[PDB]
This record gives C-alpha cells, sequence and structure tokens, in this order.
RNA sequence: UGCGCAGAUACCGGGAGGAACGCCGAUGGCGAAGGCAGCCACCUGGUCCACCCGUGACGCUGAGGCGCGAAAGCGUGGGGAGCAAACCGGAUUAGAUACCCGGGUAGUCCACGCCCUAAACGAUGCGCGCUAGGUCUCUGGGUCUCCUGGGGGCCGAAGCUAACGCGUUAAGCGCGCCGCCUGGGGAGUACGGCCGCAAGGCUGAAACUCAAAGGAAUUGACGGGGGCCCGCACAAGCGGUGGAGCAUGUGGU
C-alpha cells in the first residue's frame, strides 16, 4: 500500500457465536475455499472442548487466543552493510492474525488423527499456557529482549 | 532575551580590573558572548575581548568553566 | 569495607565504548564497569544499552560500599552518553548534580588524519 | 594486528616537555604579493581622516638590476609532545604495491645559510580621467532621519561580452607604460647558457605527427547526486515452481 491506508476487511459475525473472531479463525482453517468443511471442523471441535472440559468453548477460544498474542517481535532493517534484527512492538491488528495463524499451524503439527481433535486439544493446551502455538509466541518474545541492544533503531 | 549592553550602566570597556561588569559578558562557561548576545558594536567587541583576556591572566576571569546541566 | 556513602561517578563516553568510574568525594575510585565488563565484546560496547548496563553494573557495585549520594561527571560525546545518565538516576543512587567536563583543547595538538 | 596481571583503560594529585592558540571570530580587519590570530612590553613599516599651512609639475609606468617570496625539499647544529612520506604490521579484496585499523623514520618546530616553484587565483598588470542608482558592512570627519571621505560585499543604469557574466572595487569609455599570446601533440622535452651543494629552476626548440585541440551555452541521456510521487516494485500474506513421475516446447547431440 503506497497510496492509501489499506482499510481492514469487516468479516461477517459468526453464525453460531455471533462473534467475528470465530469467523476469522474458521477462515484460517479453510483451505481451497471449503468453508463448509472448515466450520464443521471448528464446530465439532467445540464439542470436544466442551465435553472433555466442562467450560464454555466460547471463553476458552478467546483465552487461548490471548495467550498466543506476542507483545513484541523483530524485524530486519538494512544498516551499514548487513542488516539487523530490530525488536519493536506488534500492532494490535498484527497480534490478531499472528496468534490465529500460529494456533492453526501448531494444531496441524499435532499428533492427533482427526482435525477437530487437534484443534480442540491445541486450544485446550494454548489456553493452559502450553502447546505449540504458545512456544512460537514465547520464542518470538525471546527474539525481542535479546537484540534489545538495537532498541535505538525503532523506526 | 535582553542584551548585555542594554541592561548595564556607563562602564569603561578598557578597564580589565572591574570583574563585576566583565563577568556579565562571560557565558555559563568561560567563553565570551558573541555580538548577538552582547549587543556591542564591532569596535566595542574588539576592545572587550582583549580586556577580558587581560583579566584572564590576572586570574580575575575564568579561562573555562563547567556546565551543570544535561 | 569502606562505607563512603557518597561520592562522584564519572561517565567516559566515546563512539567505540562507554565506561563508568565511581569515586569517593576526593576523587579516588571505588568500583567501575564498562561495555566490556558486561558481556559485550565488539562494536556492541558502543551501544547505549551497553552504557545502560555498565552504569547499572557500576551502580550496584557502589551499593556494596554503601553509596547513596552521587555527583555525576560526564566526559565525551557518544551513543549512550545520555542513556548512561538516565540509568544512573533510576539506579537507586540519588544524583546530586550533573556536570559536563569534556576536555576540549584550545587547538594545541594536531589531530589524527581521522579528525581533520 | 596492538596494548593490559611487570596492574592498562577510566579517576584524583604532582611533575616534565614540545607544539598550537578555543570562545571573541565575522559574509571582519592588515599587507605589494607570499601571507598575518592567546597576552604583555620595546623597536618598526604601511595606510586613512580633518585643517588648506608649506614646496611648486617635483609626475606615471618600467626592459635590466636588486630585495621579498606558502608548502615541500637541502646543509650545519639543536629540538622532538602530537601528527606523519618512506617503511613495519592488521584487515579488505579476484589481487590491495590503496582507501580503513595498529605502529612508525624523515619531516613538520628553532637558529643560520641555500632552494625561487604553485590553481603564487580576482586564473582579471600599474597609474589617472570620465559614466544612474539601491543595499549590507569595516574605519575616519561632520551642523550626526542624514551628509561626507577611505576600504570590504551584493543587486543592478548606460555600455561591453561568444555566452556565462562584468558593471564608480569595469571585464564600460579614454590615455600613458611594462609583460605576454599566434592550432593540438612532440614539450616545458633536447641542446647551449646562466644559477644551485643537490633536488632542480630561469631561458626554451626542431624533425616528425594530427584535422583537430579548445571556450561558453542548448536539448537530452546518465549518476553507487538531491527533492516529490506512482505500479503485486518491495514489504504484509496466501498458494506455487526449482526435487519426483509424466505431457509439451527449446538447447545440445
Ligand atoms: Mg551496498
Ligand atoms: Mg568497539
Ligand atoms: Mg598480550
Ligand atoms: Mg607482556
Ligand atoms: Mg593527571
Ligand atoms: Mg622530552
Ligand atoms: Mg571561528
Ligand atoms: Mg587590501
Ligand atoms: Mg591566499
Ligand atoms: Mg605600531
Ligand atoms: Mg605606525
Ligand atoms: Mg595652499
Ligand atoms: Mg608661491
Ligand atoms: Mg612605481
Ligand atoms: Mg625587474
Ligand atoms: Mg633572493
Ligand atoms: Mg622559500
Ligand atoms: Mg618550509
Ligand atoms: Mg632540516
Ligand atoms: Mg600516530
Ligand atoms: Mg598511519
Ligand atoms: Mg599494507
Ligand atoms: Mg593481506
Ligand atoms: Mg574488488
Ligand atoms: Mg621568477
Ligand atoms: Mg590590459
Ligand atoms: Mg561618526
Ligand atoms: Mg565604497
Ligand atoms: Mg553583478
Ligand atoms: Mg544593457
Ligand atoms: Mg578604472
Ligand atoms: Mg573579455
Ligand atoms: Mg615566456
Ligand atoms: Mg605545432
Ligand atoms: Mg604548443
Ligand atoms: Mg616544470
Ligand atoms: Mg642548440
Ligand atoms: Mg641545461
Ligand atoms: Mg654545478
Ligand atoms: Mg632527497
Ligand atoms: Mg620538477
Ligand atoms: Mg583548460
Ligand atoms: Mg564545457
Ligand atoms: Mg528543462
Ligand atoms: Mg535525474
Ligand atoms: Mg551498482
Ligand atoms: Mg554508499
Ligand atoms: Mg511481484
Ligand atoms: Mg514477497
Ligand atoms: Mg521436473
Amino acid at each position: 500500500a503506497r497510496r492509501r491506508r489499506a482499510e481492514v476487511r469487516q468479516l461477517q459475525p459468526d453464525l453460531v457465536y455471533g462473534d467475528v473472531l470465530v469467523t476469522a479463525f474458521i477462515n484460517k482453517i479453510m483451505r481451497d475455499g471449503k468453508k463448509n468443511l472448515a466450520a464443521r471442523i471448528f464446530y465439532d471441535a467445540c464439542k470436544i472442548i466442551q465435553e472433555k472440559t466442562g467450560q464454555e468453548p466460547l471463553k476458552v477460544f478467546k483465552q487461548a487466543v490471548e495467550n498466543v498474542k506476542p507483545r513484541m517481535e523483530v524485524r530486519s532493517r538494512r544498516v551499514g552493510g548487513a542488516n539487523y534484527q530490530v525488536p519493536m512492538e506488534v500492532s494490535p491488528r498484527r497480534q490478531q492474525s499472528l496468534a490465529l495463524r500460529w494456533l492453526v499451524q501448531a494444531a496441524n503439527q499435532r499428533p492427533e488423527r482427526r482435525a477437530a481433535v487437534r484443534i480442540a486439544h491445541e486450544l485446550m493446551d494454548a489456553a493452559e499456557g502450553k502447546g505449540g502455538a504458545v512456544k512460537k509466541k514465547e520464542d518470538v518474545e525471546r527474539m525481542a529482549e535479546a537484540n534489545r541492544a538495537y532498541a535505538h533503531y525503532r523506526w | 532575551k535582553a542584551k548585555v549592553k542594554a541592561t548595564l550602566g556607563e562602564f569603561d570597556l578598557r578597564d580589565y580590573r572591574n570583574v563585576e561588569v566583565l563577568k556579565r559578558f562571560l557565558s555559563e562557561t568561560g567563553k565570551i558572548l558573541p555580538r548577538r548576545r552582547t549587543g556591542l558594536s564591532a569596535k566595542e567587541q574588539r576592545i572587550l575581548a582583549k580586556t577580558i583576556k587581560r583579566a584572564r591572566i590576572l586570574g580575575l576571569l575564568p579561562f573555562t568553566e563547567k556546565l551543570v546541566r544535561k | 569495607k569502606r562505607q563512603v556513602a557518597s561520592g562522584r561517578a564519572y561517565i567516559h563516553a566515546s563512539y567505540n565504548n562507554t565506561i563508568v568510574t565511581i569515586t569517593d568525594p576526593d576523587g579516588n575510585p571505588i568500583t567501575w564497569s564498562s561495555g566490556g565488563v558486561i558481556g559485550y565484546k565488539g562494536s556492541r560496547k558502543g551501544t547505549p544499552y551497553a552504557a545502560q548496563l555498565a552504569a547499572l553494573d557500576a551502580a550496584k557495585k557502589a551499593m556494596a560500599y554503601g553509596m547513596q549520594s552521587v555527583d555525576v561527571i560526564v566526559r565525551g560525546t557518544g551513543a549512550g552518553r545520555e542513556q548512561a545518565i538516565r540509568a544512573l538516576q533510576a539506579s537507586g543512587l540519588q544524583v546530586k548534580s550533573i556536570v559536563d567536563d569534556t576536555p576540549v583543547p584550545h587547538n594545541g595538538c594536531r589531530p589524527k588524519k581521522k579528525f581533520r
């Protein structure tokens, strides 16, 4: 976007939870344009997390997303020859996409056979502070505070 | 900001021994204020400089000072 | 083993490193730190974060001798010259006064080709 | 590389030594040019203003001569902190006989004697007379919004100029005198001479060779020049190719 701000798309509220954060997550699961497949995966995974754990799948979904949100990341900036890893804050919009993507990516590295089984379990672990999505978040937050010597390059 | 000659009396620019007035022309450091800040004429600045430098040798005016700030 | 409880802290800031010395009121040093005293080795020493830690490393060492009041003396231009000071103010050591004493010649010595 | 446990760097005190003068400092001042910045005293040159006193054309320029002449370099003797040709190393690199980093001799400073070059530039020789102004400034005098000298800048009348530009600080208009130029390369070379301790300087060709060498300005183009702004150009993101097997096209054979 060289000209405009590139306004953000406004997703449709969820059909079940009326929540936009759910619909965006269902999209991240969808592949090859099969949204009916993605929603059935996400919604069946709500049954797994609501039975094997006696809490609201709505609240755990949000609680899992909040724990994967990184507060800081690193970016590369060309300075006097080779560039540097420069730590800087994450836009709240960027914390949205990053956590969701990591949650879906981490759940597919899981052992579980069926998709919804991986999603529910990943969300359960992510909500508890463990799980593969939180590791990526913690490892990124490790990149910051490590190259923190370059905090003068903020840009 | 006011200029040094503006808030001052009728003083001898050639008297190297009057420190109370000559101190007024030095900065927070021992440097001599430029003509913008002294309001003095071209000839008056030439005279002030040598008389200030004179007093610096008698120990009456400092060569350089230390800035208490930043 | 001294208990001076007050003294002076000198900040020497160059573009290649920043180092801090902490002395008693008559000027004799107590403890000191630098960008090399903390882990940093190369051009990282000239970074302000190094100046921040070096200041805090020296501050904590002065705590062991009981330092509370600190008069700050600054010498040199360089990155983290200020960042070294702002680390001293929040180190717990009360900063009594800050003075810039950087030695400037009256054009007495011919500089290296670098500086001409 | 180097320096540091034989205790550096950083910090306080004391001492030694050499070189250069921060601020003031200026787009400023002074000199014939080179050039001249701490302060004090002595010796001393130039220059400018007022008075309208004195001399009474005593003036201008100037081949030769003579004196001066940044830096570097030379001789003798000193001096030597910092910088630093050469050089010793460390890196970089395709290579590094360099740019960058650590060292370091001459030298840079002083005295006395040489050397005589320079983009020694205003690339504009000196003196005098004449030709609109406006503005900034250094320095004198004045009845001191200002007038009047003598310098240093910028715009600009007329005019000049190939053009840029110059324009009472002429590159204008005139006059006097000195120096100097006659296409480029060869060549500031060869020879001879004069000078020099040397390095070299002053003077300064020919054969041969070429149809050019040059100046200013124009439109473009380019910049590892500047500003401003676009495109899935980058970035953010999603799926790919490069691997496998096959289909097809090309290279090669
Ligand atoms: Mg590059
Ligand atoms: Mg360094
Ligand atoms: Mg060693
Ligand atoms: Mg050793
Ligand atoms: Mg000392
Ligand atoms: Mg010595
Ligand atoms: Mg100056
Ligand atoms: Mg002159
Ligand atoms: Mg000159
Ligand atoms: Mg005199
Ligand atoms: Mg005189
Ligand atoms: Mg008369
Ligand atoms: Mg007569
Ligand atoms: Mg004459
Ligand atoms: Mg002659
Ligand atoms: Mg001579
Ligand atoms: Mg000479
Ligand atoms: Mg010389
Ligand atoms: Mg010599
Ligand atoms: Mg050196
Ligand atoms: Mg060197
Ligand atoms: Mg080498
Ligand atoms: Mg090598
Ligand atoms: Mg190369
Ligand atoms: Mg000559
Ligand atoms: Mg002529
Ligand atoms: Mg007057
Ligand atoms: Mg004039
Ligand atoms: Mg003009
Ligand atoms: Mg005309
Ligand atoms: Mg004339
Ligand atoms: Mg002409
Ligand atoms: Mg000639
Ligand atoms: Mg010819
Ligand atoms: Mg010729
Ligand atoms: Mg020659
Ligand atoms: Mg001959
Ligand atoms: Mg000869
Ligand atoms: Mg001879
Ligand atoms: Mg020689
Ligand atoms: Mg020669
Ligand atoms: Mg030419
Ligand atoms: Mg041309
Ligand atoms: Mg045009
Ligand atoms: Mg262009
Ligand atoms: Mg290139
Ligand atoms: Mg570059
Ligand atoms: Mg693209
Ligand atoms: Mg991309
Ligand atoms: Mg293939």
